[PDB]
């Protein structure tokens, strides 16, 4: 159904349908591609300028650093803040923590861990919700988004859950949205969106409705 | 000795009980013939609530006595699961419940698959296979969601 | 031994041949599940586009009031608040019963003790809402050997709802439309909605969606409580 859409077509859709194929056909099979190829999802792209917005370059660190655009945050202080809330909030006898942590075949991709070290060391608080449970996101998803983001020069984005999303790229290959991936968001003076995936090469300005509705969106307040 | 046991819905069964029968007794039989298990009853006679360790002679109850019975049907068990955002989830479950059901409990109620769940109780990692009577794991326990992947 | 049974064959079986599955294997060990997985009761399942019925009430935290959601989930509205399901309650314990002021009050603010049965919920609907009802165990109704499923259908007549309570001891797994198993537990009120399709909707205080079943899929110790 979907192969015979144009990039051209898709360019003249709305940020509401454009979000709609990604919803429903921008997820990968088990061992297959998805419905979207990379010309189609070039047609959900924006403007092509070169923004003053870079990819600054584990995904949770490198997502804040992207969305405040700077090296805020090192692995090391990364590390260490996320041993202090898991000895002293789960009660672990601080040798499970250990086995926890450095597990490296388990690392961690949790959303509570980011929003504790984005109050305590840049006072920044946050809020978060899955798109799809936003008030009238089913009127509109762009709206809906727009309503929750409000002022905020940046977000988050977490994909826990069991799909992988192909999404636009401004270069050559895709870069999936993978399983409990997370990346960033950065808005530029002209309100446009620029999304920063730490293992793509260059920024890309799509629409805000582009995320995929089950996707966890975090916002500082 | 006779003594009759009567319901709302007038059902009444007959029992043979000596005046030093406990109350607790008195329910077992009531097992016995009508397969209603003793935390599911609920035993008056004069107004007044009886308790299982008293006798019948307690309550000056007598032969061809009058007792009634008004079951207590209140089943179910709730836990408690803390995230690091700060989110406390409410799960009904049975004491019976493995780990992997309430990992499956808690997708429905918050999106998150069960292969990225961690949940720790007492300081310790839960594995899947197991109950939460295994971990004597309680009414109103909280326990402690953190996420993870592969 | 029912672990070679596919969903697919499950779901090729008749409504009878379904519920004799339930009756037979769907109790749950002393700690352990039942022998029916979730996979092969999901077979049981019929239509999932739940729309026009809803779970109106959903179990609070602490509170044995599943009399109270029961009639609420088969009416599919707020009927009984919880001061009026209470205040009721109470007044059949003084006015029947013989028992004092002082003991009802602490009947009703012993919440860990609280608790009610069909004959309780009968007296409420006939007060309040002056609805008449009837209640049987589903193993008592006549030629249920024959058929379950046409001998509840044929109790159940023209009503649009009943209420299940399972008294006993066991726990029973059932189908359910999601991700995880929500059984129905010892001691506990559960009902079932009727839509203009002539489905019939499972609705447990206690789970997370509506789920169309069989009638035949009800376990036969259960007893039925049917509006006139």
């Amino acid at each position: 159904n979907p192969q015979w859409l144009t990039e051209e077509q898709i360019k003249k859709m709305s940020p509401d349908e454009q979000g709609n194929l990604i919803d429903t056909y921008a997820a990968r099979k088990i061992n297959a591609a998805s419905d979207l190829t990379h010309a189609q999802l070039r047609g959900m792209i924006g403007s092509t300028a070169a923004s003053h917005i870079a990819i600054v370059n584990h995904a949770g660190r490198y997502a804040i650093n992207n969305a405040l655009q700077q090296e805020a945050l090192s692995q090391n202080e990364f590390l260490s803040l996320t041993g202090q809330i898991f000895s002293n909030q789960l009660g672990m006898s601080l040798a499970d923590v250990k086995n926890l942590i450095q597990n490296q075949d388990d690392f961690g991709i949790d959303t509570g861990v980011l929003a504790q070290i984005l109050k305590q060391k840049f006072n920044q608080p946050v809020k978060e919700s899955k798109i799809c449970d936003l008030p009238d996101c089913a009127l509109s998803k762009q709206q809906a988004v727009e309503n929750y983001i409000g002022k905020a020069k940046w977000v988050i984005v977490a994909n826990i859950g069991t799909e992988v999303f192909d999404m636009p790229s401004s270069t050559h290959a895709v870069y999936p949205l993978t399983r409990g991936h997370f990346v960033a968001l950065r808005r530029d003076a002209d309100n446009r969106w620029w999304y920063l995936d730490s293992r793509g090469k260059n920024p890309v300005n799509i629409a805000l409705a582009i995320i995929p509705r089950t996707c966890t969106l975090i916002v500082p307040l | 000795m006779q003594i009759f046991v009567k319901t709302l819905t007038g059902k009444t069964i007959t029992l043979e009980v000596e005046p030093s029968d406990t109350i607790e007794n008195v329910k077992a039989k009531i097992q016995d013939k009508e397969g209603i298990p003793p935390d599911q009853q609920r035993l008056i006679f004069a107004g007044k609530q009886l308790e299982d360790g008293r006798t019948l002679s307690d309550y000056n109850i007598q032969k061809e006595s009058t007792l009634h019975l008004v079951l207590r049907l209140r089943g179910g068990m709730q836990i408690f699961v803390k995230t690091l955002t700060g989110k406390t989830i409410t799960l009904e479950v049975e004491p019976s419940d493995t780990i992997e059901n309430v990992k499956a409990k808690i997708q429905d109620k918050e999106g998150i698959p069960p292969d990225q769940q961690r949940l720790i109780f007492a300081g310790k990692q839960l594995e899947d296979g197991r109950t939460l009577s295994d971990y004597n794991i309680q009414k109103e326990s909280t326990l402690h969601l953190v996420l993870r992947l592969r």
